[PDB]
């Protein structure tokens, strides 16, 4: 009948970086991960991601927003 | 980082996010016609 959502599937990919389990992942590791792991991204792609990642001035990123973008289109 | 780089799951997870990210950008530039 009705099954869960795949949103959790995408989150799992983020939870990998959230070792603290606080709902956030270090912004710095994201850059390396996006440029070092899986089809490396370019600086232009990374920069766009950073502007959306967060880094307002805390140095941490909430995968929640990334998920919303991935689930807001 | 402090993550299991060796673990295939970590590498696979990176791909899924990146794959979705690339598609996300395309959708933004996408047009109804």
């Amino acid at each position: 009948m009705k099954d869960t959502d795949s949103e959790e599937e995408i989150r799992e990919a983020f939870r990998v970086f959230d070792k603290d389990g606080n709902g956030y992942i270090s912004a710095a590791e994201l850059r390396h991960v996006m440029t070092n792991l899986g089809e490396k991204l370019t600086d232009e792609e990374v920069d766009e991601m950073i502007r959306e990642a967060d880094i307002d001035g805390d140095g941490q990123v909430n995968y929640e927003e990334f998920v919303q973008m991935m689930t807001a289109k | 980082f402090d993550i299991d780089m060796d673990a295939p799951e970590t590498e696979r997870a990176a791909v899924a996010i990146q794959s979705q990210f690339r598609k996300f950008q395309k959708k933004k530039a996408g047009s109804q016609s």
